[PDB]
DNA sequence: TTTTTAAAAA
DNA sequence: TTTTTAAAAAAAATTTAAATTTTTA
DNA sequence: TAAAAATTTAAATTT
């Protein structure tokens, strides 16, 4: 018996948009204190962190700690049946086998429910432990799909390196050389252009593009990407979404 | 091959058939049933009846084939060896020679295709009459071994040596057609290897894991029951097929619970029908130890290999050259760690 | 020798960029008092029945009562060949085989001169009249293609559920079961957007959505679609061209 | 130790994605005032002449006439690296042969440098300038791209009649048979959108047009087209850069 | 080696 | 009526050249 | 609002 209002819509159309080319099996760690997503790619390279807490939704109301399991392709073609204004009332019930979904108009002339079947699904949960980043970045995101756009088209992997003045995103292959240096801003104070290269040690990593790019389809959702990552961890490609959490992203990286 | 396995599967558990992409892995190690890669380039690589021949007279469809789909396959990051077949067991010789008795049918149908002079049905009909040979195997094996890509040459069948290979945990993966895999004891089995194109057959994998998990059978258990689905050693029961065999294994254990409960009227056994040891050879079956040999993705030798794909088999350089250089193109290293090395799996969900 | 000016020739762009998808070899059955067409080229009923009078061109004159037969994409693709504020003419010599066409540029620069090379083609119409239409409903253009195309994406089958309250345009199939419900909004200033729904007797229609979406892909030539059905009398899709006549669609039900 | 300084990189991307499909590989002729491509194209039946002075570039270093040859595709996928509005700066090694793009952002937060493999391909000069050309036709690149391809609907080749009123452009097959004349419209204030033409002798002649459709995607580089035709004599369509060059098309009529 | 599928069959 | 057996249907892949969606403003 | 641009399909050849 899960029921879920929020007053913005558009922003789990950006979730599905940005899940629906990455990951297909996926199941909602739905609760009371929240909304989860841990789930993963079915080749194990990459990993979907999404949190959707109860502050920013306007009527939460989920008693138990229910899990649903959709096809994120349909879910994604289901969220592309509301618009960008519509307010959307997530629906449950008790061990039901469809998820209902409200797409109620914000001038109230289109009120579509859309009964989504469920399936038998089960996902593993990787526990990612609470730790401390070195190269902690946090940078723009339509600059950041620029990067992982920019530098796929020139090979399969960038190596990224992360010093005091600016983080290096480096990519190399047989087409060309790519190195693009991004170096810290100390002029603008607006938290949608600034780009902190804030360091505990500098790293160089190697990383995939493929997946880069489905990390970096999650643009619209926020401004600023928080990549956080060390010398061994995979790193955290992390979409703060506007008073309701976080979409996480986590990509192994080469050796 | 099992008659109605992978149909009985998507039936009943949806979540063991993962319908992944081709590029999804991008260093996952597979294992190839490599004769059938040979006859799925010997019936489908023809100009429409005519196979692609030489200047010798002997044919060349299925090296060009292996080198299209191992070059597009490398190209999405996925290294397979080519598990070869080798010799055949004694109680498969039954299914060997209904497979001999087809490709005569096919051949008796053929002088009727030639004398009646249809320009379809000829082609249909020698699409039957496909023999791999020692010749193909060593043609194959010397294509593979100028390719810098392993290949092992199995004691048996090369589906019971793919799956002692994932078994082993020297490759991740089993990408084999039929699903005599599953039944051998491999966790991983991906079917359909078109690299090509992705909505034309997309890449499934075979979860035995997951099967063993949602029905709650043991290996043995999924044994017994592939054979009364019956397989290409033992013949099944006349009157028990795919629906019948869930229930009478599912609530079940084994064979003898079968022989003291069914009746020999309704459901009959039929007469010689030996499972002692075809049941031993599906739990244990006569496969090389892949601790000894070592798996070796190695640099290809470029110029003997342009001369005999090309001055002995009458191709074009640029193609050739280009799958070359795109094969080196592909063996960079730089090897991508998964996921499960770093983050620790702290349970699952249900539903 | 037949004329027809038509100074919004958007409209005709529009007319055969509609029809180009839908129908390919259509009858041009012009009028001494309009431009009609009555054809379909579907293995289901796709009847279409378009009125271009004479009263909304700029300049009109034909004095015989001929009709060509038109490979429709050729046409479609000439049409796409004109402007969006484009002056078209229409020519058509007696004795020649070609439909002239020529398009006059606002600005007096680019002047055109396209022949259409016609072919003899007969198809016989089957002359649906206006049959007492029961349950007919006014809303806008951009709400019905928005409805035909997200819900095509869930399965084939859509059924059109009708009352005082609202038109429900419930849809189901292998995805999901979409329940589209609508509001009669006569309070809006607003007549495009003001959903008007008047209504007999409650109707309940299984509809294909291939079919009607192409017949919805004439969207652009009138912001409201007179969408009309009757419990056996096949869908009405009728896009009433402002001062220039309506493009009638056909669509039989699915029983 | 070449080095070009371009403020406006939007233009070199233009280039470059007016390039791509009509040459795959070109040779870079560096003098050291300015930079030619004299290239021929795939089928050997155009020429695509190109002409970058050194007088548009903010600062400009050369030091050889050194050759370089750039695979076209690869140098477009790299250009579309670059912003709208970011600078780029080409640098080329002697003893190595790679051609880097440094690309700048107007503001001082991200520097996209980008190496190049360069080909090793022969050099000729095929130009052959005051061929004596009878008419022009100065029309927009936009008008110029909208003949191009609503004539490209109907058949493959075109014939481009010109005379004193204007000049038409025609041409036939089974899927239709268009003739537009577009005007003389000099009277504009706007010389920009005028169409200017001057006439010596009344041509008429066939030109291909899938090739012509590969010219006219350097209608986002300049806004007028700079087109001059004779009898036999191939034709030009030139775009004149703005206070940089000026990069010509020929191609010999069917 | 695979899938359908339309007659039969308990 | 679900199902089991039976007699059929079949086993790719690359370049080349339209076609159908997505984004750009 | 449209057209580059990524994407998909079908056809002849891959010998």
């Amino acid at each position: 018996m899960f029921e879920a209002r929020l007053v913005q819509g558009s922003i789990l159309k950006k979730v599905l948009e940005a899940l629906k080319d990455l990951i297909n099996e996926a199941c909602w760690d739905i609760s009371s204190s929240g909304v989860n997503l841990q789930s993963m790619d079915s080749s194990h390279v990459s990993l979907v962190q999404l949190t959707l807490r109860s502050e920013g939704f306007d009527t939460y109301r989920c008693d138990r700690n229910l899990a649903m399991g959709v096809n994120l392709t349909s879910m994604s073609k289901i969220l592309k049946c509301a618009g960008n204004e519509d307010i959307i009332t997530l629906r449950a019930e008790d061990n039901a086998d469809t998820l209902a979904l409200v797409f109620e108009a914000p001038n109230q002339e289109k009120v579509s429910d859309y009964e989504m079947k469920l399936m038998d699904l089960d996902v593993e949960q990787l526990g990612i432990p609470e730790q401390e980043y070195s190269c902690v970045v946090k940078m723009p995101s339509g600059e950041f799909a620029r990067i992982c756009r920019d530098l796929s088209h020139i090979g399969d992997a960038v190596v990224i390196s992360c010093a005091k003045d600016g983080v290096k995103f480096s990519a190399s292959g047989e087409l060309g050389n790519g190195n693009i240096k991004l170096s810290q801003t100390s002029n603008v104070d607006k938290e949608e252009e600034a780009v902190t290269i804030e360091m505990n040690e500098p790293v160089q990593l190697t990383f995939a593009l493929r997946y880069l790019n489905f990390f970096t389809k999650a643009t619209p959702l926020s401004s600023t990407v928080t990549l956080s990552m060390s010398a061994d961890v995979p790193l955290v490609v992390e979409y703060k979404i506007a008073d309701m959490g976080h979409l996480k992203y986590y990509l192994a990286p080469k050796i | 091959g099992i008659q109605g396995l992978a149909k009985l599967i998507a039936d009943v558990a949806p979540s063991a058939i993962r319908e992944n992409d081709i590029k999804s892995y991008f260093g996952r190690k597979v294992a190839i049933d490599a004769s059938m890669s040979i006859y799925q380039f010997l019936i489908a690589v023809r100009q429409g009846g005519d196979v692609l021949q030489n200047e010798e007279g002997e044919t060349t469809s299925h090296l060009m084939g292996m080198f299209y789909r191992t070059i597009r396959m490398m190209e999405n990051g996925i290294k397979p060896v080519y598990v070869f077949d080798g010799k055949p067991p004694q109680l498969k010789s039954g299914e060997l020679a209904k497979r001999s008795e087809r490709r005569a049918e096919a051949e008796k149908q053929l002088q009727q295709a030639q004398a009646a002079g249809a320009e379809q049905e000829v082609e249909k009909f020698t699409k039957r009459l496909v023999k791999v040979t020692k010749q193909h195997n060593d043609e194959c094996k010397h294509l593979l071994s100028l390719m810098g890509i392993p290949y092992l040459d199995a004691p048996s069948e090369a589906e019971a040596s793919c799956a002692a290979l994932v078994k082993a945990g020297k490759v991740y993966a089993a990408a084999t057609e039929d699903m005599d895999c599953l039944t051998f004891g491999s966790p991983v089995l991906m079917r359909h290897l078109t690299a090509s194109e992705a909505k034309k057959l997309p890449i499934q994998e075979f979860h035995l894991s997951r099967i063993l998990q949602e029905l709650g059978l043991n290996q043995e258990q999924f044994v017994d029951l592939c054979i009364l689905l019956g397989s290409d050693y033992c013949e099944s029961i006349r009157g028990i097929g795919p629906k019948r065999a869930v229930d009478l294994i599912q609530k079940h254990k084994s064979i003898e619970e079968i022989v003291r409960r069914l009746d020999p009227n309704k459901y009959p056994v039929p007469e010689n029908w030996l499972h002692k040891e075809a049941h031993q050879l599906f739990l244990e079956p006569e496969v090389l130890d892949p601790e000894s040999v070592e798996l070796k993705w190695s640099e290809p030798n470029e110029e003997e290999l342009i001369k005999f794909m090309c001055g002995e088999k009458q191709f074009s350089e640029e193609r050739i050259r280009s799958g070359v250089k795109r094969l080196s193109k592909s063996r960079q290293g730089s090897t991508q760690g998964r996921l499960d090395d770093f983050f620790k799996v702290t349970g699952s969900l249900s539903s």
